[PDB]
This record gives structure tokens, sequence and C-alpha cells, in this order.
């Protein structure tokens, strides 16, 4: 046996079913940080796209067998026959970020067709065959992804295997940008506090630019919610004081205290404000075999079995990459600046002087598409 | 030159005028128009008219609308406007009793205007706008953003005034956008839910008061918030700021308050007498500051906290309690105590605290961290001129005394190094 061909559930559960992949989405979004934060070092700023390795992840369980099934469900937080996942995912899938997500494997390899059209008509994309060798195969992966995002993603994979029976692939880049334009002008050098020292690094200003702040007590944490294009937020988690260590509210974060933060600040209202910050741009490339591994899941690297995908007794992922691009400037959607008829009186001060938690959220289907932190904003 | 009353149905413009150049002079009598987005006297016009409304009520109502509002463009000088009693009371959502456009200029002596609406300030002052007010009741209520609101370079002067705003978000004198206001006898009010007494900030907006009682009450609600580069300077005033998380003077990024001579005491749960981040106090003459609260009265981070012939206390839990790179500086008998152990407490045990005493100062209290810590840490401590610590420290690092200097110890103390002079 192996997995029949996927039925197209009623329409009645795509939507019964996207509170469920929300909080699903968030635990697996945490769980992924806690093995990123893991693997990279100490003092190094990351971003990653929970939305993507779970798209990725969900291709790899419409392809899955039955043992490595199970495993892949619990690691990505699923219910047993959660089909309309599938076609769940497909809705979350936000115009504001531009994704990319792929298959390669050896001609020799042999992809059943039931798998293909599947994928076709789902996930729109056909996993792609290989070359006779490797070199020139891994230059056409990069060319591909290359040409596929727009250019943004020059060089994504480089430590490609020797032997490669199977690869899966993948990466992101945000394209929303600043709902409310942030003046170029007022970007000045100021105080950052990565360590004893005090570095001088940019950063722009906003006289009265609508934030949604608030503390929470049990992190210890102020959490401060801004406004970005295509419906969606970015939150910034800073310690409560200069003192506070970064790993420290990351250590306490756990899946309700997160819950209960961002629905509380989604209830919100974005009173005006004195906005410091710096200018984010994150880019991250890595290894999500080592992360698959410190998840408990190993199939990735032991006995897999992708019945649904293929037939080959000798399986397994010769290399599976991500990358992410995160860049946000002055370039906002529109200079929402007001004139003097106004009286705003801006209400509370908000400025990140120390490295931060980054999450952007959609706020229309309540899940975390981005998840990282910065400590060096330059 | 009216001299009665003038009514008015739901259409606005009760009087008005516009051009013409001339002068009003209306004696007294009343407006009551009620129409919305009316305005009993707007003066202005499209695109030197001396008016003087004499006592008279202009108990207009409407949504939009505002008493007098003369706005005059930025050439030719400006315009004249004079009042006297003139109870101007406004009820609608966004209504005015006083917004002053360009180059306006007014002298105000009994107005005692009231609005009851949304977001109605009492008197908005936007470009020039100059404005000398004597003997102003203004009180302000509702869910709005402010009492006095001055912008733009204007320039007011109030003198034996009193403003108590109302309702949540509500600031008592909000002066931003450039200022030179001066308060002489004012005694603003102020009712709790983030209502700053007197908020200043441009970086070139500049507040100097005289005997005001500034009061504020409920939650978070600064006495006097200065940010972005404002700059106060106080003089006898009372900042009473009896309320949970306020703040009796909250200086913030490139800030600089002159406080000289008056009482700031704080309150209630949290809150600090004067908070001072990433700017420069200078507590001249002062008299007090006190906590009272859970937190302490003189919280410094990164900030240049100058202490001079005043008392700085931690009546209630601590005293200077520096969290970050402070530059502190008494001198001149300075009696920074505590009325309990640990005077200058200290969060971070590496915060880099160059303390100091000089020529009178009393530091009449402990150093401590919130735990127990025998680190290296970035604490100094200097004496001079009868500059004299009487505390147990425990987590200083440098103690270097010079002449007169007197540490007068008294316990357990592991102290990285010393220097007597």
């Amino acid at each position: 046996f192996c997995p029949g061909p996927v039925t197209l559930c009623s329409d009645l559960e795509s939507h019964s079913t996207e509170a469920v992949l929300g909080d699903a989405l968030v635990d697996f979004s945490l769980k992924l940080y806690h093995a990123f934060s893991a693997m990279k070092k100490v003092e190094t700023n990351m971003a990653f796209s929970p939305f993507s390795i779970a798209s990725l992840l969900t291709q790899v369980l419409l392809g899955a067998g039955e043992n490595t099934k199970t495993n892949l469900e619990s690691i990505l937080s699923y219910p047993k026959d959660f089909t309309c996942v599938h076609q769940a995912l497909k809705g979350f899938t936000t115009k504001g970020v531009t994704s990319v997500s792929q298959i390669f494997h050896s001609p020799d390899l042999a992809i059943r067709d039931t798998f293909v059209n599947a994928s076709r008509t789902l996930y729109s994309s056909s996993p792609r065959v290989l070359s006779n060798n490797s070199d020139a195969n891994l230059e056409l992966i990069n060319t591909w992804v290359a040409k596929n995002t727009n250019n943004k993603i020059s060089r994504l994979l480089d430590s490609l295997p020797s032997d490669t029976r199977l690869v899966l692939l993948n990466a992101i880049y945000l394209s929303a940008k600043w709902k409310t334009t942030f003046d170029p002008k007022k970007t000045r050098m100021e105080p950052f506090h990565f360590k004893n020292s005090v570095i001088k690094v940019p950063m722009m200003n906003s006289k009265k630019y609508p934030v949604a702040h608030f503390i929470d007590q049990t992190l210890k944490a102020k959490v401060g919610q801004l406004q970005l294009s295509h419906n969606l937020s970015l939150v910034i988690l800073v310690p409560q004081n200069l003192k506070h260590r970064l790993e420290d509210m990351e250590q306490a974060l756990s899946p309700s205290v997160f819950k209960a933060i961002m629905e509380k600040l989604e209830m919100s209202k974005f009173q005006p404000t004195l906005l410091t910050l710096p200018r984010i741009k994150v880019t991250t490339s890595q290894d999500m075999l080592s992360i698959m591994e410190k998840l408990e899941f190993f199939d990735f690297s032991y006995d897999l079995n992708l019945c649904g995908l293929t037939e080959d007794p000798d399986l397994q992922v010769s290399a599976m990459q991500h990358q992410t691009v995160l860049e946000l400037t002055e370039t906002g959607v529109e200079a929402a600046a007001a004139s003097a008829i106004s009286v705003a009186r801006t209400l509370l001060v908000f400025e990140v002087q120390q490295p931060f938690l980054f999450v952007l959220w959609d706020q229309q289907h309540k899940f975390p598409v981005f998840m990282g932190r910065v400590y060096d904003p330059r | 030159g009216d001299v009665a009353i003038a009514t008015t149905k739901a259409s606005e413009h009760g009087i008005n005028v516009t051009g013409r150049t001339a002068e009003v002079r209306v004696t007294g009598g009343t407006i009551r128009t009620s129409g919305n987005q009316a305005q009993g006297l707007r003066v202005g016009t499209e695109n030197v008219a001396s008016v003087f409304l004499q006592n008279l009520i202009i108990e207009t109502s409407g949504t939009g609308a505002l008493g007098v509002s003369v706005h005059e463009p930025q050439g030719g000088g400006g315009t004249r406007l004079s009042m006297s009693g003139t109870t101007v009371r406004t009820r609608g959502d966004d209504s005015f009793a006083l917004q002053l456009s360009g180059p306006a200029s007014a002298t105000l002596n009994d107005v005692a205007l009231e609005t009851a609406g949304q977001q109605a300030p009492a008197v908005v002052l936007w470009q020039g706008a100059q404005l000398n007010a004597q003997g102003l009741v203004v009180q302000v209520n509702g869910a709005g953003v402010s009492a006095i609101h001055a912008q733009d370079a204007g320039s007011f002067t109030l003198s034996g005034s009193d403003i108590t705003a109302r309702g949540l978000e509500v600031v008592g004198i909000y002066v931003q956008e450039g200022m030179q206001g001066t308060l002489t006898g004012t005694r603003v009010t102020t009712q709790g839910d983030t209502a700053p007494a007197l908020q200043v900030e441009d970086a070139g907006t500049h507040v100097s008061m005289n005997g005001g009682a500034l009061s504020t009450s409920g939650a978070n609600s600064p006495a006097a918030w200065l940010l972005a580069g404002g700059s106060a300077q106080f003089r006898d005033t009372v900042l009473r700021t009896v309320g949970e998380a306020s703040h009796g003077v909250d200086v913030a990024a490139h800030s600089e308050v002159e406080l000289a001579h008056a009482q700031v005491r704080a309150d209630g749960q949290g809150a600090h007498g004067l908070v001072v981040t990433r700017s420069s106090a200078m507590v001249r003459a002062g008299s007090l500051v006190e906590s009272t609260g859970d937190g302490a009265a003189a919280l410094l981070e990164s900030g240049h906290l100058t202490v001079d012939g005043s008392v700085v206390h931690g009546h209630g839990a601590a005293g200077l309690e520096v969290d970050g790179e402070s530059n502190v500086s008494l001198l001149n008998g300075a009696r920074l105590s505590s009325d309990q152990p640990t005077a200058i407490r200290l969060i971070d045990p590496r915060s880099v605290l160059n303390l100091d005493i000089k020529d009178r100062a009393q530091l009449l209290g402990d150093i401590a961290p919130e735990a127990q810590q025998p680190e290296q840490a970035r604490v100094r401590v200097a004496l001079a001129d009868g500059g004299t610590w009487a505390g147990r420290t425990d987590g200083v690092h440098t103690v270097r005394l010079l002449d007169r200097g007197v540490w007068t110890v008294t316990g357990d103390s592991r102290v990285a190094e010393v220097k007597l002079e």
C-alpha cells in the first residue's frame, strides 16, 4: 500500500480548519525557532519563514509514506486526516511575501504521475528533474532559484553533495513595505547595546507613527506592533530594560505566552508614538537538515519512506536548503504624514536599543509568516 | 461696534468679520449658535481686523463647531483679538474654544472657556499665533487629547490661569514644533489615563513655568514630560503626581530640564519622582523629590543628573537608583537620602555609574544591586571640599576620595580600590 490519490475536500472545511492551521503554524514556528536558535551562533541575528518551511514539509507529507507521514505530521503539529490543509495552505499564501518551493531529483529517479499531477494542481508546480551529472545540476539549481525570485536570492545553494538522489529546496523574500512611509532624513546614528560597548547605528524615526505597544509582564518584555502593506504586522519584542538579556526572553517564550501576547496585541489600538528603530535587513541561508535532526525528525536522515513521491528503495534527501530575505527601510507604501491641523500629541515613545525578537504576522489568518531576531542592526 | 445679543439657528457663522479691515468691539450680549460646524466668531478670511469681544457668552454647541477662531495669513503682520469675561462654552466632537492660525494675535483677561467634546482642545494655536492670557479657567473633558495646544513657533504667556483637563489621554498643556511658553500662576490639573499635565517636545520648544501646581492622577501620567529635545525651566513649582505609574518629571532623549527650587513629589504605585533618560536634568536650588511608592525617585539611565542645593529622597523605596550609564553629580548639600538602606540601588551590576559628590554633598545611604554580586562593576565615586558619603556599598569598584573627602563607612563592604587624599 501507498497513500491513495488525495480527495479535494468540500469547501465546508476549507475555512473550518484555518483556526487549527493557524494554531499549528504558531506552535511549529516556536519549535523551529528554538531549533534555529540552537544551531546558530549565540550573538547572530537570524531570520526564517515558518510559513515556507511548513509549506515545503506539507509538500513532502503529500508525498510522504506512512511512518514518516506520522512523524512529520506530529512535527508540524497537525491533526490526523488534516487533508484540506493542502488547499488550506493555499489560502494562507499572502501577496506580501514571495515564496519559491521546489523539488529536484536525479533523472534516473522516477516520480509517480499521481503526485506530479496533484502537486501541479495544488502547489502549481511539479518536481523538477536534474541533469545526468551534478555540478551542472547545481548550476541549474542556483540559476532557476535566482531567476524565479526576481533575482533576490542570488546564490541559494552552493555546498551540494557529490551524490544527490533527491533534493528539496525553498526560499522566500518579503515584498510588503511600511504602510506609513518613514522619513529618510530622520534616519540618524544612535546608541545600540549589543554588549557593554555602545555602537552608533542608523535608525529611522517617526514623529507620530501609529504603533500598538504594551508590556507583557510574564516574559517581562515590551511588545510593539507596526503596520505594513498587504495586511501584515511587524511584532517586535524588546527586553524590559537594558539588563534583561534577549536569551532570557527567548527561553522564557512559550506557546501559550506568545498566543496571549499576539491576541492582546491584535485587540489593541494604534496610538501615535515617537518611534525610533534601526534599519532591518536580515538575510539567512541555512541547511534545514541539521534543524530537522534537532527536531527529533530523522526520516530525512534515516529510513525515509516517500512512496507517494517515488519508488526507489534507497530514498534520502541529499541536501535540503532554505533562504530568507528581509529588508525594511524608509520605503513605505505611502507617506502618511499629516498637516498642522493635527492635534495628535504622540502618547507613548518607542525606541529599540537592544537585540530584539521579531515576528512578521498576517492578522488576516493569525499565523507567524516570518520569525527571528536581530542583534547587530548593521 | 455691536453692543447686544446675536443668537443663531443651526447655521454657521454667527458673527464673522472676514475682511473690510475694521474693528467690531462687540460690547456684550450672547451668541448661542447650535449648527453643525457653525462657529460663533470666526474672524479670518479666504486669502489687522482687530476685535474686542468684551464680556459676552458664546455658548455654541455643534459637531465641528468652534467659538472665535480668527485665523490670518502669514503676510501682512497679523490680526488682533481681545476678549474679557466671555464664558465661551462648546460641546462638540471637535469643537475648539480658540483656534488661532498664522500670525494671529490675541490677548485675554477673564476668558474662562469650557469644552466637552470628543477630541476638543480649549485653545489651539497654529503658526504664529502669539497669545497673552490672564485668569483663564479653561476646563476640558471627554476623550480629547489636550487643553491649550500650542504649535509651530507660537508664543503664549499665561498668568494666574488654571487648566483642568479630564477624560482619558488628555494633556494639560501641549507645546511642540517650536514654542516660547511662559506660565506664571498657572495651576494645571488633570485626570488619569495617560494624561501628562505638561508635554513639551521639539528640541526647539521651551517652557518656563513659575509656581504652577502641575498635578496629575490616574494611570501613568507624567506631571511634566520633556521629549525630543524639549526644554522646561521651572520656578517654585509643585509637581504633585499622585497616580499609579506616574512620573514627577520624565525627561527623554535629547531633552533638558532646568528644575529649580520646586517640590517634585511623586506618590502612588511604581513611579519615579524624576526619570532622566539619555538627557540632562539639573535640580538647581531645588527642594525635594519623593517616591513613597514601589520605585525610586531619581531614576537615571544615561543621564547627567545634577542635584544642587536640594534633597533627592528615597522616602518610599530607594534614592538615586541608577540603571545604565549615569553621570550623577551632587554638590552644595544634596541630601540624597532614602529613609532606608541602599540609597543608590542599581539593577545592572556593571552599569557605568560615574557618580560624584562635591563641596557640600551628603550621600546618606548605601549602594547595592538587586542581588548579591562579588564581581567587578563599573561604578565610581568621588568626594571633595566637604563631600561626604555615609553608607555601605558591597558593590562599588573605585572610591577615590579627595581633600575633605569623608566616606565614614558603616559595615561590611568589598571595594575594588580606594584612593585617599
